[PDB]
RNA sequence: GUAUGUCUAAAUGCUCUUAUUUACUAACAAAAU
């Protein structure tokens, strides 16, 4: 219970929060902060940090003042401000979501503008046009350092990571596509999860490849392009209908 | 509800009109009312 | 050093590349020829890069070989080249890790 | 023959904003700052232009 | 070829650029007048 | 010349005085990507985080929406939903293209539905029509896990596949489970026949891929 | 209205130092500001040059405006003088120079540029602390 | 930044000899520079027919050829070169050699002079 | 401070006593004036704030010794003022009523601010707190972006 | 005036050879006593 669990957080101290870029290119472009004169390198690298939320989550300088938006850095697991952060440090609970449900159309749970069109890769901060709570997970091969695991095991792992991060609606691992679809109750929660699990390893301490988790490439967590197979579609339609009904009720 | 508009003094270094970026824009004609184009009334030579 | 190739392989550029390689680890696996005999490549990343390069090459080969003048001998030659590339790729998928 | 109208010099306008503030500085220090700032500007612009070489 | 003649010109209005053209600079602010 | 900002009642705030700044060609509208004046207000003086307008007035007019909330000017519903309702009693297709979006924005047609929402006549009629229209343990036998979890809590990690329909709840405590049993949709430990059959079928389906 | 706050030079120095290794998403806007500042860099140059300490002056303190972003720094004061006094000073300096010339077998003329193209110009903080700046040009009086 | 640039910038540590050595070390590895058929732009002096599709490429017509060194020189110390071309229509590799005994060229299994 | 160039006389009488106190300050300033690779906007701001505080503090010390304690000669004080040590304007402000606890001058430049008013720091904790209580929320602001000044007011 | 365009999934040190260059570029310009 994050309020009475703790106050403190201090995820990654301001001594070592991050080095700035990773060398692609020959020369370093001061204006873009991106290496130039060459592009060789798959670029996506695994997060040095992570959100162990039960430990970390806490009261902030924001909580007292009445901040709406949660801390991106906290989600990522590297908020060096900690208790003096102005953005919130906890998993988005229901009440909080309700409170910022007016704004949640235009901008994310992080207080940053949702766009009109999706990014072509479905890669970040979803559109305000299509509301969504549904994350594509990918690069699970790369996130587990090419480990010969059972799909079931992988699914379980995903559940473990994602359940903690937010109230789950439903999850699907797929062998053929080699992916992990997750759906949440609240869009905000989903967003938070995405922020967290971007570039994260799925591995555990008990695994034998724990010390070389950094050398791999992390989870590619993105937005879900809707499932075409028909039952799912039907379900979605039903949900939409229900929503409409609710809206109508509210109106009258 | 009544509301006070203001104009804040932006810093004189940053671009004054940060919105504009020399964008191409095709416009629709939007001519809803119909112009009446009225008029009156050897081919081998011409 | 007209026509760009010369410029690319001008000493200064080479030096710069070397420096990059030394500090940070920027290599251009496009720029160097892929080695013939695998198992002289202890690092994994390098191997992966090589594999990627070969895949790219294969793709390139594929793209061109379906051109309209199909009866010309270049295409035929490439067919063997394509096979070779495939073989190389397969080899690169060695089972050390 | 100079401007009848223009009282408003450049510095005055700047002062009228909140973004500038003013100190008293040793002239050498100021010069150094200019050199550094100027250098930064020329690099920054150049990098924006894309030419990093 | 593409070395080609033409059919019509153009006139389409965009957002102004805000560029300090040399000629556009002020000059002859005073307009003259006639006597009447 | 400039038209006025269209900010809703709930968008703007609960107070009889708000101060805002206008920033002419501040940002590009999110829909249209075309320069427009940003209004941004603080609601209450001291309440943190600003509320900048994210869309151009024209676009708002077209969609008939709050320039901050992105919700129907009248009913305060997401554009999809409001439009969907109207359809139920045709929806807008924002054209997600660099050039075309701008063109769409500049058109002044009130895209789709917006007209109905604008007019007292039409919105009201629609509403009326709508009204008329209206008037450890495995678990077996689709619904979301956040509901299941809630139910469990009420009764007092929770895995559930849907292709399987096989929910293996693991409280990890003998106390929680033994309280859970007494205080009380097949629920064993770690038309019945029909149910069994269906379950089996589901399992088979899960296992073929 | 109410005049500008006379800020401490320390603050300015700190600001300057911060925008040396500037390559984060932090100060995106500072880079923009810097870019903008090119507009007034020649003005700044003119100002600084104008304030050049005269040879009868070890080190001139000078008024300075500076963008809080650290993008540009104008010497603000415009150096006015009592004309005859100024002339006298110049004459004195001239005399001193002449004397020096008379004295010295070889006069060590500067090399240009004074610092290397590789070497980045030392911050002012290396030589605030240094010993009293050596004596300037003012002739022996009576 | 300008074609007549007097001095290219060097890093503050650039032992030129050392740099050269390094380059050499990374020249055997290098893709380009360690290969034959280096490109060239040339007009065609022979004025000849492409043997496959009979395309009559005339005198002085410009092409992006490949110049390669023929190891077997003429006499002793005066080199001779293969100069590859493609026919405009069909992509057949025409080429020719420069045997300097006659102060002229020789056709090399590409086309025929006429 | 500025650099001595035989312009003003080295120092008046009682400088040797106070010098070691205000030479601690110099060290602090030096620590402040450098690339603390803050990697973060708030952190960066903090160093500036610290610097400002340091600047204030020295002046206060000087001011305190000359006005409140009155243990230093007028001439010495004048000399100090002439030098960069003290801030003159700040001192003057302090001397005036209602500005005695005053973080910095640019917290009371009414022209500067977007809303035509003074910095919030100048509001006594009492009033803001009261407002918060009335509202429902807790104490709203901590420190201003000009200088770190938690409750600058004269109360 | 050193053109251009498509194409891109995310072994180690060692030394020895030089009074040169398989050098490349031609957009630039073109006359006699
Ligand atoms: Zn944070
Ligand atoms: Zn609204
Ligand atoms: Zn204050
Ligand atoms: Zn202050
Ligand atoms: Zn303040």
């Amino acid at each position: 219970s994050w309020r009475d669990k703790s106050a403190k957080v201090q995820v990654k101290e301001s001594e070592l929060p991050s080095s700035i870029p990773a060398q692609t290119g020959l020369t370093f472009n001061i204006w873009y902060n991106k290496w130039s004169q060459g592009f060789a390198g798959n670029t996506r690298f695994v997060s040095p940090f992570a959100l162990q939320p039960q430990l970390h989550s806490g009261k902030t300088r924001g909580d007292n003042d009445g901040q709406l938006f949660f801390c991106l850095f906290f989600a990522k697991g590297m908020c060096c401000l900690g208790p003096k952060c102005e953005y919130l440090h906890h998993i988005p609970d229901e009440e909080d979501i309700g409170k910022l449900a007016l704004r949640t159309e235009a901008l994310d749970c992080f207080g940053r503008e949702k766009f009109a069109d999706y990014r072509e890769d479905m890669g970040g901060i979803g559109s305000f046009r299509k509301k969504n709570k549904t994350l594509y997970v990918g690069g699970i091969d790369g996130a587990l350092n090419s480990k010969h695991l059972k799909p079931a095991q992988i699914e379980s792992r995903i559940r473990f990571v994602f359940s903690r991060l937010g109230d789950i609606d439903r999850i699907r691992y797929v062998e053929s596509k080699n992916c992990g679809f997750v759906k949440f109750k609240y869009q905000a929660n989903a967003e938070f999860a995405k922020e967290a699990m971007s570039n994260q390893t799925l591995l555990l301490p008990s695994d034998k490849e724990w010390d070389d988790r950094r050398e791999g490439t992390g989870l590619l967590v993105k937005w879900a392009n809707e499932d075409p197979d028909p039952a799912a579609q039907k379900r979605l339609q039903e949900e939409l209908k229900l929503e409409s009904l609710n809206m109508m009720v509210h109106l009258i | 509800h009544h509301i006070e508009v203001v104009s804040k003094q932006m810093d004189p270094l940053l671009p004054r009109f940060v919105g504009k970026k020399a964008r191409k824009v095709v416009a629709p004609t939007e001519n809803d009312e119909v112009v009446p184009v009225l008029h009156m009334d050897d081919p081998n030579e011409w | 050093m007209s026509r760009n190739v010369d410029k690319a392989n001008s000493v200064l550029v080479r030096f710069q590349e070397q420096q990059a390689e030394s500090a940070g680890g920027y290599k251009d696996y496009s720029r160097y020829q892929r080695p013939r005999n695998v198992s002289k490549v202890k690092s994994i990343k390098e191997a992966n890069e090589w594999k990627r390069q070969v895949s790219k090459e294969i793709k390139q080969k594929s793209t061109r070989i379906y051109d309209p003048s199909l009866n010309e001998m270049q295409i035929a030659e490439l067919n063997d080249e394509l096979n070779n590339l495939f073989k190389e790729w397969k080899r690169w998928q060695w089972h050390i890790d | 023959l100079p401007t009848n109208h223009n009282k408003t010099k450049l510095l005055k306008s700047l002062k009228n904003t909140k973004y500038f503030q003013q100190t008293t500085i040793d002239w050498v220090e100021a010069g150094l700052q200019l050199c550094r700032q100027g250098h930064n500007m020329l690099n920054l612009l150049i990098h924006r232009k894309g030419l990093t070489y | 070829p593409q070395l080609e003649a033409r059919s019509g010109a153009k006139a389409a209005a965009y957002t102004p650029t805000g560029i300090e053209h040399a000629r556009l600079l002020p000059g002859h602010t005073t307009l003259k007048y006639r006597k009447f | 010349n400039e038209p006025p900002p269209n900010i809703c009642e709930q968008c703007l705030g609960d107070e009889a005085n708000i101060r805002m700044t206008k920033i002419p060609q501040g940002s590009e509208c999110k829909i249209c990507t075309l320069p427009f004046t940003l209004y941004h207000f603080k609601t209450s003086k001291r309440s943190n985080n600003i509320i900048k307008t994210l869309i151009c007035v024209r676009c708002a007019t077209q969609r008939n929406i709050c320039q901050c909330c992105m919700l129907d000017s009248r009913w305060h519903i997401p554009i999809q939903l409001r439009d969907h309702l109207i359809s139920l009693v045709v929806m807008t297709e924002e054209a997600k293209n660099d050039m075309m979006k701008r063109f769409l924005s500049l058109k002044n047609v009130k895209l789709g539905g917006a007209q109905i929402t604008s007019d007292p006549s039409e919105a009201d009629n629609i509403v009326d029509k709508l009204k008329n229209i209206l008037l450890s343990f495995f678990l077996y036998n689709s619904i979301p896990e956040w509901k299941i979890t809630d139910t469990v809590s009420q009764l007092l990690s929770l895995i559930v596949n849907h292709k399987a329909k096989c929910g293996g709840l693991r409280f990890q405590s003998s106390e929680l489970g033994e309280r859970f049993v007494s205080k009380i949709f097949i629920i064993p430990w770690s038309t019945a026949e029909n149910i069994k059959l269906s379950l089996s079928l589901n399992k088979l389906i899960q296992l073929e891929l | 209205y109410t005049p500008k706050a006379e800020m401490p030079p320390e603050h300015l120095r700190k600001i300057i130092n911060t925008h040396s290794d500037m390559a984060s998403k932090m100060y995106n806007t500072d880079k923009k500001a810097f870019l903008g500042a090119l507009k007034y860099l020649p003005h700044a140059i003119l100002k600084l040059l104008e304030n050049m300490p005269h040879p009868w002056e070890q080190a001139k303190e000078v008024k300075v405006l500076y963008h809080t972003s650290g993008a540009i720094t104008f010497v603000n004061e415009t150096p006015r003088v009592i004309e005859p006094v100024y002339t006298a000073q110049w004459s004195a300096t001239w005399i001193a120079m002449r004397r020096e010339k008379r004295d010295r077998t070889h006069f060590k003329r500067m090399r240009f540029p004074p610092f290397d193209d590789d070497e980045p110009p030392l911050s002012y903080e290396q030589h605030i602390e240094n010993i009293e700046p050596l004596d300037p040009i003012n002739l022996p009086l009576d | 930044s300008e074609r007549k640039a007097i001095n290219k910038y060097y890093p503050p540590d650039y032992n030129p000899l050392e740099a050269e050595k390094l380059s050499r070390k990374m020249a055997k590895k290098l893709k380009t520079m360690n290969k034959s058929h280096a490109s060239i732009r040339l007009m065609t002096p022979f004025s000849m027919r492409c043997l496959e599709c009979n395309e009559y490429i005339p005198k002085s017509r410009k092409f992006n050829g490949k110049k390669e060194l023929l190891k077997e020189k003429y006499l002793d110390s005066i080199k001779i070169y293969r100069l590859t071309i493609s026919c405009p229509r069909c992509a057949n590799s025409i080429a020719f050699r420069t045997d300097p005994g006659n102060s002229d060229y020789v056709m090399e299994v590409g086309g025929v002079r006429n | 401070p500025r650099i001595k160039t035989r312009r003003s006389k080295p120092a008046p009488d009682g400088f040797e006593k106070i010098k070691p106190t205000l030479t601690d300050f110099e060290i602090q300033l030096r620590d402040a004036q450098k690339d603390k690779s803050s990697k973060l906007a708030a952190k960066s701001n903090e160093q500036l704030w610290e610097i400002m505080q340091l600047h204030h503090q020295r002046s206060r010390y000087i001011y305190t010794l000359y006005y409140k304690r009155k243990a230093i000669s007028k001439d010495l004080y004048d000399w100090l003022i002439k030098e960069k040590y003290a801030d003159k304007l700040l001192i003057a402000k302090w001397r005036k009523t209602g500005y005695e606890k005053l973080c910095c001058l640019r917290c009371i430049q009414k022209n500067e601010t977007n809303n035509g008013s003074t910095c919030i720091c100048r509001v006594p904790r009492a009033q803001l707190e009261e407002e918060a209580r009335k509202k429902g929320t807790q104490v709203s602001f901590h420190q201003c972006v000009h200088c770190g000044c938690r409750g600058c007011a004269s109360t």
